């Protein structure tokens, strides 16, 4: 599954509810830390519709439990993520990832 | 629902040429419904609000083919990652 982890806390009350597009900060990194995409290094936060099947299952159940302001670790099992298939060139199989997600606003 | 104008053509076409390469790993099909509308933009703008589409998207757009195209000589996925970079913001703002 998808285990979530505070790192900083958020109000505790504006989850985001379907329909809304969640405004994030992420760091996706392997199991041994070395990093693969970074929104916070380019500078630029990641917009994306929630429940859609947008993005992988981790996200799709973990940041739907975050609220705004709220800093976290989501570590997500590969069935979670890019599973046997992997994301060929940057995610390979059977792959647990690691994402530093912040919640900045909702939209 | 046709798409006749090049914000609906753009906008149904990243859609489909994502879901082949980021949901089925399909690069050949990602690039048979990309480069038809690259095409069609090489082919120059007809009416007035292609031309303005061109304005506000063509450098992006245009960008966007030759991280592709770099792609295709290097096969470094990373390349093709700063195109759907690219692409995705053409994307919500014709959204
Ligand atoms: C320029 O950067 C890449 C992202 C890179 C690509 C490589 C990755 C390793 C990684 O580096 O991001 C990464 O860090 C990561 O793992 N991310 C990203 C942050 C969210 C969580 C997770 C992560 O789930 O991303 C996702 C899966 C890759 C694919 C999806 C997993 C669920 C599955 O149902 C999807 O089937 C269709 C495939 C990519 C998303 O971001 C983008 C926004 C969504 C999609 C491509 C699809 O939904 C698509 O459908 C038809 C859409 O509707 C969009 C809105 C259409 C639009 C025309 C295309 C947008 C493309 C944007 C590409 C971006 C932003």
């Amino acid at each position: 599954g998808v285990q979530v982890e505070t790192i900083s806390p958020g109000d505790g009350r504006t989850f985001p509810k379907r329909g809304q597009t969640c405004v994030v900060h992420y760091t996706g990194m392997l199991e041994d830390g070395k990093k693969f995409d970074s929104s916070r290094d380019r500078n630029k936060p990641f917009k994306f519709m929630l429940g859609k099947q947008e993005v992988i299952r981790g996200w799709e159940e973990g940041v739907a439990q975050m609220s705004v302001g709220q800093r976290a670790k989501l570590t997500i099992s590969p069935d979670y993520a890019y599973g046997a298939t992997g994301h060929p060139g940057i995610i390979p199989p059977h792959a647990t990832l690691v994402f530093d997600v912040e919640l900045l606003k909702l939209e | 629902g046709v798409a006749i104008l090049w914000h609906e053509m753009w906008h149904e076409g990243l859609e489909e040429a994502s879901r082949l390469y980021f949901g089925e790993r399909n690069v050949k099909g990602m690039f048979e419904v990309l480069e038809p509308l690259h095409a069609m933009m090489e082919r120059g703008p007809q009416t007035l609000k292609e031309t303005s589409f061109n304005q506000a998207y063509g450098r992006d757009l245009m960008e966007a083919q030759e991280w592709c195209r770099k792609y295709m000589k290097s096969g470094n996925v990373k390349d093709l990652t700063q195109a759907w970079d690219l692409y995705y913001h053409v994307f919500r703002r014709i959204s």
